[PDB]
RNA sequence: AGUGAGAACAAGAAAAACGAGUCGAACCUACUUGAUCAAAAGAGUGGGGAAACCCCGGAAUCACAUAGACUCACUUGGGACCGAGGAUUGCAAUUAUUGGUCGCGCAACGAGGAAUGUCUCGUAGGCGCAGCUCAUCAAACUGUGCCGAUUACGUCCC
RNA sequence: GCUUUUGGUCGGUGGAGUGAUUUGUUUGGUUGAUUCCGUCAACGGACGAGAUCCAAGCUGCCCAGUAGAAUUCAGAAUUGCCCAUAGGAUAGGCAUUCGUCGAAUUCUUCUCUGCGGGAUUCCUUGU
């Protein structure tokens, strides 16, 4: 599809990104990367570098591993290796609170529909959950997770995703685990969750895109890209999955279940893609690379 | 003093390590009889290549190794 | 006030030091093995470790009971406060300091020089050590000196970390015709809990785990 | 209150951990609204001896250090209330002190 | 309304400089209460003159820079003064001002001298037995 | 309103180039408000070759004891060694000084390689050189003399920028090239 | 930044072997996985078999390698 | 001769004695005094068991548009030698213990023959400061900071 | 202390030789390193080297009436017309200064420090 810019501010590996969920945001996406810093960009307006940088929100001592948006407000939070949790203003660009209570990496957060409650996801094998106000409320247990605890999802019930190679279903408010769903066999990279709240991709290394749905845990069509897959995310309208793997990036259908799209750069050097965001309407497409800059895709 | 350019530094020669072996390209004005000429010397203080130097009788070579 | 943290850390270490040296002289035959001393109001500990508890106790400790008092009136203790007991080494392969002393008197009572000290390693290898090293020297043959080891298993020598892992005790012996030295290096196994050896295993092994 | 500050100091860096986090665990029981365990800076002592108890050889030298660890704890019970938070039998080697401040 | 603040340092030595950087109706930027024309040598007024020369004088405008330095000698504290300032600059720009406005101004200075914005990491090598420093031995004579 | 350091606040380094072709990346011209700059120019093999020349006169002035550690000294007996350069010459001193450092030193020499055999000289000492035996001799010639040392080092400059014979270096630079001209 | 101690290299086919699975070209994420298998007290011989493990997995994207024991 | 800016490592008091099982004094120190008149002292009065007092540790190199004296001389360089007061340490100062004051400075020494030592970056060199020896005495040594380069990043010639 | 700031030594069992003794422990590249890769009548081990330990540099958590900081009201000081005897160079909503041995009320930027992150030839493109 179409290719615009190149928007290069960071230095080092975008980890994550996040477009915000609302309308005149004014924002176009929260890229966090390697360096130990994350970016709120802004249109350029004089593009002959598809964005200029707003705030770079720096605070962060190690890799800076995830990222996430408010829904109804303007805070953003990010999740880093030096098992702290900061939480941020994308009006202002600073830092409200560090949450800090893991051992490990913390290697996801999401932040609640409801708006008002954190969920950590580290390697230190627990999800724990916060409000807005700093402290902590209750953490996740009773058969909790072997290994690593990869990513993690709210449906708007959040989801997890692992390296013990399952996927575990849980409420928020009770912490009661509905599921301990299993399909993979090798460790899962990345689980994001349909705009329905009825059905789950996950990836992984073991290079399949396998799916699901939480109606009934179920486990639906599942395609294989050969290749272990970094990040996948959905489109919000028109029904398409983006999934970021090591071989290339490409887009695929549910009902087509083929290439719809197979993005490619300028030709020469890959630059590995390790993840990807949607806008809030599904125009345009965000992908962060490795060999540091972010290509973005607006739709053909 | 011709202007002579470094286009390879043929290693340490001397005893003491102190003089430099190189093969320097003389970089005359494109038009000259020696032009494109290059001539094996022997340079003494540190010298990299792509290092212009000057010579005073280019007609000389040193003996290799 | 009273003297400085720095001035009682110093006295601290100079009474560790003299009762050290007194039970070192003292309880030679009765395999002495070191000294914890644990302070507090109303009392002062002193844990002796041994190998003869029949014998660094008394009759009905009698002999324990001299050597409390002798450490009451040197360090000008009152009655009541200095307290002594007496633990015995639970595996007596493990401590270099007893090995050394009965090393010792198989010298002193006129047994071969090499056969006293392989009777040393076959008693501490067979009690679980990793490895162990004897060093005899004086006048082992004759009129001018030698010096002879004799080795078996492992040992660590040039980290710093043979301090944690080495355990180390030099006598003497006084012969009819003059002095000779040994020494007992005894390599210390296992142990996590810290009964005879350390936690951590050595600085150098890797030892990958298994998947499940 | 009465502000009684104890003085934790120690010899060994694991044995002076192991009482001041021991301490302050036990003073949370009783929610005494204590003011947090500072560390104060470790004093090292050196004697810089020659290594030869002869006098020849190249004059070689060994630097041996002795480094005291020190901690304060400031806690606002009343006197027989800190005794209870004290009595505990310590490791070997570690010197707690009480003292009421003002 | 408000209260426009920040606080910086910078170390070269020994000397430790913390700048507080806060928004006046003055520039007035002063190194332990001397106002930076007062600084006395000629040559070290002007090291801690270029943290604010080469970015520009339109970036101090209405800045009120006080710089509390302590340790490490005369030529030290002006390395820690003028990394003080020039961090404390950027560091006023990473909150109340846009990502755009800085960085250019962070390349100006890292364009300049590196140790405008890092550190010198160089520290004193201790004095070691047998030698008069930390390299000369004692002379060796052979007769 | 980054306002292109002067040096001293006095003299501009907007017209600077090299007579020397040969001498052109090791006479850095760069910019700088003062001489003293403590930066690590002594790590890799050629960066001392970045570093101003104007600063390299000041390290060249820190000799013999009596000199060592002493920048602060070297840059106010500089700042005073360059403005009588412009009394002498009616020129922009630091002009005067890259002529100088680019006379300063012999194009060639002779040392033993095996007989003693001529041999070329690196761009790297010759401005090493230059600079080596302006300080030297500048030295020498204040040592018990009525002249200050930014008279005598303002002397050096500018007889070795007009290719004087006046010169301690460049009596010295004319020696060591004949020697080197009889033992080709 | 030299040569590798063979018990850097014995150790790190070791996790090749037994970690094939977990492992990738990127040295920060192999690191995390070996502080996890690999029960030693060092940190900097840690970095060392993570980056040995790194090297030999991008020896395995190629071909075979000796003595690796792959099975 | 002035005047300014301004470090880090560190040390610090006592016994089963003599005094009021608890407290004093021995140790280091600020501050006042001495002072209607030289230093060096001598005294009060506080504080400190030492991250709590010394201490905002006012080191010395350095710095200075100080509108300061000298001006190339064995000289206001250098301070060896020794004369005369004086005061502290000690049970005792002679073969000056040490400091301070005024003399001496007409004692070589003007950058060092053959030879020779150490060193590759916060380094060499310069600069002082602590501790250690210690009642009194550092041109020592063990440490620490300050100012801060030249050259090489080579070779097997010795 | 010094042989020695060097990378060196030792068994076992197999091979070789009447034997002292060899082999392993090596010709090839490589590293500061018998450090590694390859070869290999050797194969398996032990020590030394590396690792561990201390100190310094950047950093997390914890932390302070034995470390420090900002503020806000009060109190005090300067306050402009001023161009040195001859007087250069050099930043500029609410001017500034602090035994003033002030009250308050919010903080950890620097300080201290027990365990912990971070560096691995990691990435890149010639040998
Ligand atoms: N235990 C370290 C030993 O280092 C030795 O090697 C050493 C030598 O090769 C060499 O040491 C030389 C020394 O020979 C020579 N006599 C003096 C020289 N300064 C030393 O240099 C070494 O030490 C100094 C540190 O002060 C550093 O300047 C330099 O980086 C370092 N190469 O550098 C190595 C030290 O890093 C041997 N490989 C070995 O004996 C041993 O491993
Ligand atoms: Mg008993
Ligand atoms: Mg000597
Ligand atoms: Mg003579
Ligand atoms: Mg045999």
């Amino acid at each position: 599809m179409n290719y615009e810019g190149h928007l290069r501010g960071h230095r080092g590996w975008v980890t994550s990104l996040a477009c915000p969920e609302q309308a005149e945001s004014y924002i176009k996406v929260v890229s966090t990367s390697r360096d130990g810093t994350a970016i709120a960009w802004k249109a350029n307006a004089d593009r002959h570098d598809y964005g200029l940088p707003s705030h770079r929100l720096e605070g962060h001592t190690g890799f800076v591993s995830c990222v996430s948006l408010a829904h109804a407000t303007d805070y953003a939070l990010t999740a880093s290796w030096d098992r702290s949790i900061r939480m941020w203003d994308l009006r202002n660009g600073q830092s409200q609170r560090k949450f800090l209570k893991h051992t490990k990496d913390v290697l996801a957060v999401a932040f609640s529909p409801d708006d008002r409650l954190i969920v950590s996801a580290g390697r230190d094998n627990v999800v724990r959950v916060w409000n807005v106000a700093g402290d902590c409320m209750h953490e996740f247990l009773r058969d909790g997770h072997k290994d690593w605890v990869s990513s993690i999802c709210f449906s708007p019930i959040v989801v997890s995703g692992s390296w013990d190679n399952t996927i575990k279903v849980w409420n928020v408010n009770g912490g009661k685990c509905e599921r301990t769903l299993k399909g993979h066999s090798n460790y899962v990279s990345t689980v994001t969750v349909s705009p329905d709240g009825s059905l789950c991709a996950s990836g992984g290394k073991d290079g399949v895109a396998l799916l699901w749905d939480l109606s009934t845990g179920e486990q639906l069509f599942k395609i294989n890209v050969e290749s272990p897959i970094n990040q996948i995310a959905f489109s919000p309208n028109r029904f398409w999955m983006c999934v970021a793997t090591e071989k290339s990036l490409s887009v695929y259908d549910l009902e087509s279940k083929t290439v719809i799209a197979e993005l490619t750069p300028d030709g020469a050097k890959p630059s590995e893609c390790i993840s990807i965001a949607w806008s809030a309407d599904g125009n345009t497409l965000y992908s962060g690379h490795k060999d540091n800059l972010i290509r973005v895709w607006s739709i053909s | 003093a011709q202007v002579g350019l470094i286009i390879k530094v043929l290693g340490r020669t001397g005893s003491r390590g102190n003089v430099t072996q190189v093969r320097v390209r003389l970089m005359a004005e494109a038009g000259s009889p020696d032009y494109n000429r290059t001539i094996v010397r022997n340079v003494k203080g540190p010298c990299k290549e792509n290092d212009m130097l000057s010579l005073m009788e280019t007609e000389r070579e040193a003996r290799r190794l | 006030g009273p003297l400085s943290k720095k001035r009682m850390i110093i006295r601290d270490g100079v009474f560790y030091a003299e009762l050290f040296e007194f039970l070192k002289r003292e309880l030679a035959e009765e395999g002495f093995s070191g000294v914890s001393y644990h302070v507090t109001t109303l009392r002062t500990e002193i844990v002796i470790k041994a190998t003869k508890t029949r014998e660094v106790l008394g009759v009905n400790g009698r002999r324990i009971r001299e050597l409390t008092a002798c450490i009451q009136q040197r360090f000008n203790y009152k009655e009541g406060k200095l307290q002594l007991y007496v633990e015995r080494v639970e595996v007596r392969g493990l401590s270099a300091m007893a090995q050394v002393e009965s090393l010792r008197f198989k010298l002193l009572s006129n047994l071969q020089v090499r056969r006293a000290a392989m009777g040393i390693i076959r008693y501490v290898m067979e009690s679980g050590a990793k490895g162990c090293e004897v060093t005899v020297g004086g006048k082992i043959k004759g009129q001018r000196a030698k010096s002879m080891t004799f080795r078996d298993g492992y040992m660590i020598k040039s980290g710093t970390a043979h301090k944690s892992f080495v355990d180390s005790a030099c006598r003497h012996c006084y012969m009819r015709a003059g002095c000779i030295g040994v020494k007992v290096k005894i390599m210390l196994p296992g142990d996590s809990t810290g009964r005879n050896g350390p936690s951590e295993p050595l600085p150098d092994v890797i030892t990958v785990i298994e998947p499940k | 209150g009465q502000t009684v500050r104890l003085t934790i100091t120690s010899r060994n860096a694991k044995a002076v951990e192991s009482v001041t986090s021991q301490l302050l665990m036990r003073a949370r029981d009783e929610k005494v609204t204590i003011h947090g365990p500072v560390r104060l800076p470790t004093r090292t002592l050196k004697i810089t001896t020659r290594k030869t108890p002869c006098g020849n050889g190249t004059n070689t030298w060994d630097t041996f250090e002795l480094k005291i660890y020190k901690r304060i704890i400031d806690l606002h019970a009343p006197t027989e209330q800190v005794k209870k938070i004290t009595s505990f039998t310590m490791e070997s080697g570690v010197d707690v002190s009480i003292t009421i401040l003002d | 309304y408000a209260l426009k603040q920040v606080q910086t340092f910078g170390k070269k030595k020994t000397a430790i400089a913390v700048a507080t950087v806060t928004k006046a109706a003055q520039c007035n930027i002063k190194v332990n209460g001397v106002p930076l024309q007062q600084i006395l040598p000629d040559t070290l007024r002007a090291k801690i003159m270029e943290a604010i020369t080469v970015v520009g004088s339109k970036y101090y405008s209405r800045l009120r820079i006080d710089v509390a330095v302590h340790g490490g000698g005369q030529v030290s504290q002006a390395y820690a003064a003028r990394q003080a300032i020039a961090k404390g600059l950027i560091a006023f720009f990473q909150k109340y001002h846009n990502e755009v406005e800085k960085a250019a101004l962070k390349d100006k200075f890292l364009a300049y001298d590196k140790f405008l914005l890092i550190a010198d990491p160089r520290r004193c090598e201790p004095k070691k037995w047998g030698r008069h420093s930390a390299r000369t031995r004692f002379t060796k004579s052979y007769r | 309103s980054s306002k292109t350091p002067k040096l001293f606040n006095k003299w501009s380094f907007e017209g600077l180039e090299t007579s020397e072709l040969a001498l052109r990346d090791h006479i850095s011209t760069t910019a700088a408000y003062v001489p003293h700059t403590s930066g690590r120019w002594q790590k890799r093999r050629f960066h001392k070759a970045r570093m101003p020349i104007v600063e390299r006169l000041a390290n060249g002035l820190m000799f013999k004891g009596r000199g060592n550690g002493r920048k602060l000294q070297a840059a106010r007996l500089l700042k005073h060694t360059l403005e009588i350069i412009h009394l002498l010459t009616d020129e922009n001193p630091l002009q005067v000084v890259v002529d100088a450092v680019s006379k300063g030193a012999p194009r060639e020499d002779s040392t033993r390689v095996g007989r003693r055999q001529a041999v070329d000289v690196s761009p790297m000492r010759r401005v090493n050189e230059a600079i080596y035996q302006m300080c030297k001799g500048a030295r020498e010639a204040a040592f018990r003399n009525l002249k200050s040392m930014p008279e005598c080092l303002a002397d050096e400059i500018v007889n070795a920028s007009k290719g004087s014979s006046n010169s301690y270096a460049i009596k010295k630079k004319d020696e060591v090239e004949r020697v080197a001209k009889a033992n080709r | 930044g030299k040569i590798r101690t063979k018990t850097v290299k014995r150790a790190s086919r070791q996790v090749v072997e037994k970690y094939y699975s977990k492992l990738n070209f990127d040295f920060y994420q192999n690191k995390r996985v070996i502080m996890d298998v690999t029960i030693a007290e060092s940190k900097k011989l840690k970095n060392k078999i993570a980056g040995y493990t790194t090297h030999i997995m991008k020896r395995l994207a190629r071909g075979p390698v000796r003595g690796i024991s792959l099975k």
